[PDB]
């Protein structure tokens, strides 16, 4: 591709998780 | 040299009693009088005097006096004269073991607070006196001193080496109280030593053998606090000194397995962490060979909701057991299924919801490690979970959302009508659940599904947006954040399909309403702006009616964050450093507007100081700030280069200094920006090439470099050779191999096109291509749909190599698709 957003990682970390 | 008088004492005692009055307003009045007196040193002399020496007064007045003084220490210790301070210190150490538990607690809290605030370097003999006090005859004194040492070790462990190596005397001494008769002292002893295990503190490591023997001797202690601290000790020893536990591993595993089932739930949670930590070690499978069959049902059993949490509904035996089962499933992969499947059969269909819930959580926890092995069971399990999404109990609904999410990739891989369509339908219904924990689970699961499905959702776009927008009325605060992220992901997944009037007017109004509501200090902006960034890239030209206030607010956030950072840098004890996330988020949203609006942003930029602010962001110590500003620079280079051109002279050396691959994302956005700047620089980029090229070549031949950084480095070198072939072409021999190997794999697009005209021009040294020509041939065959200009170019270099026919021996090493596409497009 071209250029790295890092926004997806932030959304994954705020996601609900049981553990 | 200081002694009290009766008049001053009566006024303090009066004031201390008044502060204990029950009335509504006398308490507010006494606090304003304390507020005034607090800054007078003679007053603090009275406070400590009341605590330790006025044994006439009751305990609650004595200890409250000590706690008010503790607060004065926390606030005004700086301003204490060295004569008041020494008086407090001496009286504390001399009453460390008072017969009153409440007084003793208060003296210790004083000690602890002076020790931390005011810093141990300034109480030089504290630690020696405490250690001497440990040897005392009186139990309360020994207990109270050890109480203090433990607080100090928990608070200040990082002062191992330069007081002057105190741990070399204390740690060997703590190990001697492991045998102490009183269980309370024993807890203190191993609690202290535990602070220094991960540090590999030299005093402890040179005594590792005594430590381990004393731990074993303590294993059967009936007191929970000892067992717990012994368990903690063994878990950390596992991380740093596995060597010396190895000869005892079988008995240790046997022990931890028993303690994982301890009746005290805090002991068991500490024990359970052993499995998490042991799973990371390469020795795991060998060590667990004789105990895995029991460990799995023990872990699965502890995954049920405790009764307290059942009624209530953060880290507990449930999460720890689940995490352990997750890692173990990754270690053993399919070997774990025969242990798990009988349990799953007995749990997933149980009549009691708490049991069934834990079954569903097991199913999600093992998903990643055991995915291959469970493909055969998914055609039955997935329709079952979709049925559970409608189960009557909310906690079953919410865990089912999660574990379905853990199987999203299998679902998207199957025919969409079979699993994907119903799953999405009932996930959307679940978004609007009445229970707040389900909303958040279903929203998060749906985000996960959106990421996996991408364009597979386009047929459902209208129904998704109906559900997502409606949730704005039902959600508040805690799940709005999750909701923004679901909208952001939706926009990344279906891209431009979002750009239709019906959608825009349905979605923007509630987004802007929550935007106008939030203020520039509210961290809720992070998901909102990251969401708007994705929405703006998807909406491109259709975001135009909303961009003006969005732009000016982002530039404002960056401006204020820089100014606050510089203020804090100027006087740090007066102004608190800013959260630079506001700036990272704001830069990224500007990147989204520049990508989405393209040339239409120039009127906003023409009236802005964003480039002056970008100059400083590019030089920030924090990588994510540099990473976002370089991304913005490439996007502005494309949209409105008129405004970037005057800054290149100053930006290029900084781009040159950020070609460091230890920071992957910074390195990447820097190289990408260099490429985009090239295309609009033209020949004028000649002087800047020595600053970047030699490192770019080093980056593209560096092993274990992520594929995305390699493709961007290849595209930038290509673009630099298209623009100034003279100084790029000499390196062809040194980078063409990884260049072609990387670029072979990217879609035919404008960056691919731009990069390949660069390689063609570098025509200027064909001899740099010869010894490794196999790679170029392959790279041109990577092109499915090349535009005619590039085709004409391509025929020329291949036909030129042919004319140096003899080549057929080399050309037969072509795989058949290679050889045939080259003849099909270019006739060689």
């Amino acid at each position: 591709p071209g250029k790295m957003d890092s926004r997806g990682e932030h959304r994954q970390d705020r996601r609900e998780r049981p553990y | 040299e200081w002694k009290p008088d009766e008049q001053g004492l009566q006024q303090i005692l009066q004031l201390l009693k008044e502060s204990q009055s029950p009335d509504t307003t006398i308490q507010r009045t006494v606090q304003q009088k304390l507020e005034q007196l607090n800054q007078y040193p003679d007053f603090n002399n009275y406070l400590i005097f009341v605590l330790t020496k006025l044994k006439s007064e009751d305990e609650p007045t004595r200890s409250l006096s000590g706690l008010i003084l503790k607060n004065n220490v926390k606030a005004h210790f700086q301003n204490f004269p060295n004569g008041v301070t020494d008086f407090i210190k001496s009286e504390c150490l001399n009453n460390i073991g008072d017969s009153s538990p409440l007084i003793r607690a208060t003296v210790g809290i004083l000690i602890t607070t002076i020790a931390s605030k005011g810093e141990l370097q300034n109480w030089p003999d504290l630690l020696p006196k405490l250690c001497s006090l440990l040897d005392s005859e009186d139990y309360n004194t020994c207990e109270g001193a050890f109480g203090a040492l433990q607080k100090i070790c928990e608070d200040s462990a990082e002062i191992l080496d330069s007081l002057d190596r105190p741990l070399n005397i204390m740690i060997p001494k703590f190990l001697q109280f492991f045998k102490h008769s009183s269980p309370k002292i024993r807890s203190h002893a191993v609690a202290c030593v535990n602070q220094f295990i991960i540090s590999r503190t030299q005093a402890l490591m040179l005594h590792i053998d005594s430590f381990i023997e004393n731990l074993f001797a303590l294993a059967g202690d009936e007191e929970p606090e000892v067992r717990k601290n012994v368990c903690r000790a063994l878990v950390m020893l596992l991380e740093v000194r596995m060597d010396r536990l190895l000869p005892h591993m079988h008995n240790i595993v046997e022990y931890m397995l028993q303690r994982t089932q301890d009746q005290d739930e805090n002991v068991a949670l500490e024990a359970c962490e052993f499995w998490l930590t042991l799973a990371e070690q390469p020795i795991c499978k060998d060590v667990l060979v004789r105990h895995l069959p029991k460990l799995i049902p023990v872990l699965v059993n502890g995954m049920k909701y405790s009764d307290i949490d059942i009624i209530l509904l953060d880290w507990n035996l449930r999460k720890c057991s689940a995490a352990a089962l997750d890692v173990l499933a990754n270690v053993y992969r399919d070997e774990l299924l025969p242990h798990i499947l009988p349990l799953l059969k007995e749990l997933l269909f149980h009549h009691e919801w708490v049991v069934k819930e834990s079954g569903i959580l097991v199913l999600g926890a093992i998903a990643e490690g055991c995915m291959q092995g469970m493909i055969p069971y998914l055609p039955e399990l997935i329709p079952h979970l979709i049925q559970c999404l409608s189960d009557k109990k909310a906690l079953v609904r919410s865990i089912t959302c999660w574990t379905l999410s853990r199987y999203a990739h299998w679902v998207v891989s199957q025919p969409p009508d079979t699993y994907l369509k119903p799953l999405m339908t009932e996930l959307l219904k679940r978004i609007l659940d009445s229970n707040k924990r389900v909303q958040e689970a279903a929203c998060s699961a749906f985000a996960t599904l959106e990421e996996e499905a991408c364009t597979e959702l386009v047929p459902y776009l209208a129904y998704i947006l109906d559900t997502l927008v409606f949730a704005f009325s039902k959600y508040q605060h805690k799940n709005l954040l999750i909701l923004y992220d679901a909208i952001g992901t939706l926009a990344d997944s279906v891209g431009h399909h979002l750009n239709k009037p019906e959608y825009i007017q349905m979605l923007m109004p509630p987004l802007i309403q929550k935007w106008n509501m939030l203020k520039d200090e509210d961290k809720d902006l992070f998901p909102l702006l990251e969401c708007l960034s994705s929405v703006a890239t998807a909406l491109q030209s259709g975001f135009l009616p909303y961009c003006e206030p969005v732009y000016q607010r982002c530039v404002n956030l960056v401006q204020k964050t820089l100014a606050q950072a510089m203020l804090n840098n100027a006087q740090p004890d007066q102004y608190e450093a800013p959260d630079k996330d506001f700036m990272i988020v704001a830069l990224d949203l500007l990147s989204g507007l520049a990508e989405g609006l393209g040339g239409n942003i120039e009127q906003l930029v023409a009236r802005s100081n964003i480039l002056t602010l970008m100059y400083q962001c590019m030089q920030d110590k924090m990588p994510e700030v540099r990473q976002s500003s370089f991304a913005l620079l490439g996007d502005l280079t494309k949209a409105c280069f008129q405004h970037v051109k005057p800054c290149i002279a100053d930006f290029m050396p900084i781009l040159g200094t950020n070609l460091n691959p230890e920071f992957i994302s910074v390195c990447n956005n820097a190289t990408w920006a260099i490429g985009e700047i090239s295309i609009q620089m033209g020949i004028e980029m000649q002087p800047y090439i020595p600053m970047v090229l030699h490192q770019l070549v080093e980056i593209i031949n560096r092993p274990n470099t992520p594929k995305t950084l390699l493709e961007n480095t290849a595209i930038t070198i290509g673009r630099l050779g298209y623009v100034c072939p003279q100084e790029v072409a000499p390196m062809l021999q040194q980078f063409i191999r990884p260049w072609c190997t990387s670029l072979r794999n990217i879609r035919d697009n404008e960056e691919k096109d731009s990069a390949f005209r660069g390689i063609c021009t570098m025509s200027v040294n064909p001899s740099g291509v010869i010894q490794d020509f196999i790679f170029f041939c392959d790279a041109v065959a990577s092109w499915i749909n090349p535009k005619d200009d590039l085709r004409d170019m391509f025929c020329k270099i291949l036909h030129g190599f042919k004319n140096q026919e003899n080549w057929r021996r080399f050309s037969d090493q072509f795989p058949l698709p290679l050889k045939e596409r080259l003849a099909a497009f270019y006739g060689v």
